[PDB]
């Protein structure tokens, strides 16, 4: 069924983007529709200060949303079971977002460092140019001055950033492909 | 004590972990010497007890491990202790056996990592760079239906 993927690639997205008591938790909770909080701690055998924020998470992921579940305990008294409800929709729509604002932020990168020109002062450590400074070349000579401490400039830039952009921008596709398999392949049936 | 010492020669057979005489593990402790610690041994699942010569076991493979994983599915939290005085050094198989092959809820390194029963699929999935996890980390995830909306005018 679809909905297999779109726990699949949520384990997916979760042990990798996220620590593996995050991806306990989520089959704890896939494991049972309505699952009482009490059988969920003790599967994990660990104290509250490890149990709620990766529920947290898991809610704020909108994997898996807390479902007031009509719970009638036998004690006469009013009794909730929380039981989380996986809200798919919402958990694949907030991944697709995270994906896309994780693309185009590491795609601005690129576009950040590619090219060289300019100069420096790197005695009182001022930027400069070709322009400003040519306006400052003096007939006897051949180099550029500094206006501030009247030693002459050198060159500023670099492209390299450029590339490490380019394989940020290489690395985030191969760890994305999966994820974006599986969110097309969710894309079918909305599901 | 009834409880106590019949407890110890468990304990006492546990840390043996060793098919041992019947002689060799009466002697071991010298306080299961009563028929009531091998009773009890026996009626319980403590100490295994059977009708052949003196062998004393449970009642534990990285095979098995996996198949544990898969017997703990929708089901309660086991410890690693029966993992530990189980298959001893299971802490090397889990990391050996990783990507999931033997998963672990590694709260600290300095409890033996105390673990859990955990299954997963690519329980690993160290391919995702530590600040893609940032940048992950970085988007906030929005509202209410307007994310499908969203999506649509992208495209998703
Ligand atoms: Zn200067």
């Amino acid at each position: 069924p679809i909905d297999d993927i779109v726990k699949n690639l949520l384990k997916f997205v979760v042990r990798g983007f996220y620590g593996g008591s995050f991806v306990l938790v989520l089959d704890a909770i896939l494991f049972h529709s309505v699952l009482a909080e009490d059988d969920l701690k003790q599967l994990l055998s660990i104290n509250k200060t490890e149990l709620g924020p990766l529920i947290a998470r898991l809610r704020s992921d909108r994997l898996i949303s807390i479902h007031k579940q009509r719970e009638y305990p036998p004690n006469s008294k009013s009794v909730e079971r929380v039981y989380y409800y996986v809200k798919y929709p919402h958990a694949i729509d907030a991944i697709k977002w995270k994906v896309h604002q994780v693309v185009q932020r590491l795609k601005d990168d690129l576009d950040k460092n590619s090219e060289p020109n300019g100069y420096m002062c790197p005695i009182c450590l001022t930027k400069y140019t070709q322009l400003e400074a040519v306006q400052l070349l003096n007939f006897d000579r051949t180099e550029f001055l500094c206006s501030l401490c009247d030693e002459p400039l050198v060159e500023d830039d670099s492209g390299k950033k450029n590339k490490e952009k380019q394989d940020k921008l290489n690395r985030l596709m191969d760890q994305i492909q999966p994820i974006i398999d599986s969110l097309k392949k969710i894309d079918d049936s909305r599901i | 004590h009834d409880s106590s010492k019949l407890l110890w020669a468990t304990e006492y057979i546990q840390k043996k972990g060793k098919p041992v005489l019947v002689n060799e593990l009466l002697d071991y402790l010298s306080m299961k010497k009563d028929d009531k610690v091998i009773e009890l041994l026996k009626k319980l699942d403590r100490i295994e007890f059977d009708p052949k010569k003196g062998t004393f076991k449970y009642l534990h493979s990285p095979s098995e491990l996996l198949k544990l994983l898969r017997s703990q599915v929708t089901f309660k939290g086991i410890s690693c202790k029966d993992l530990k005085d189980g298959w001893p050094q299971c802490d090397e198989t889990i990391n050996q056996l990783e990507e999931d092959s033997k998963i672990l809820v590694l709260r600290t390194k300095k409890d033996k990592t105390p673990r859990y029963v955990w299954y997963n699929s690519g329980g690993n999935l160290k391919c995702i760079d530590e600040e893609f996890v940032k940048m992950w980390e970085n988007v906030q995830l929005p509202q209410f239906a307007e994310l499908p909306r969203k999506l649509q005018d992208l495209g998703l």
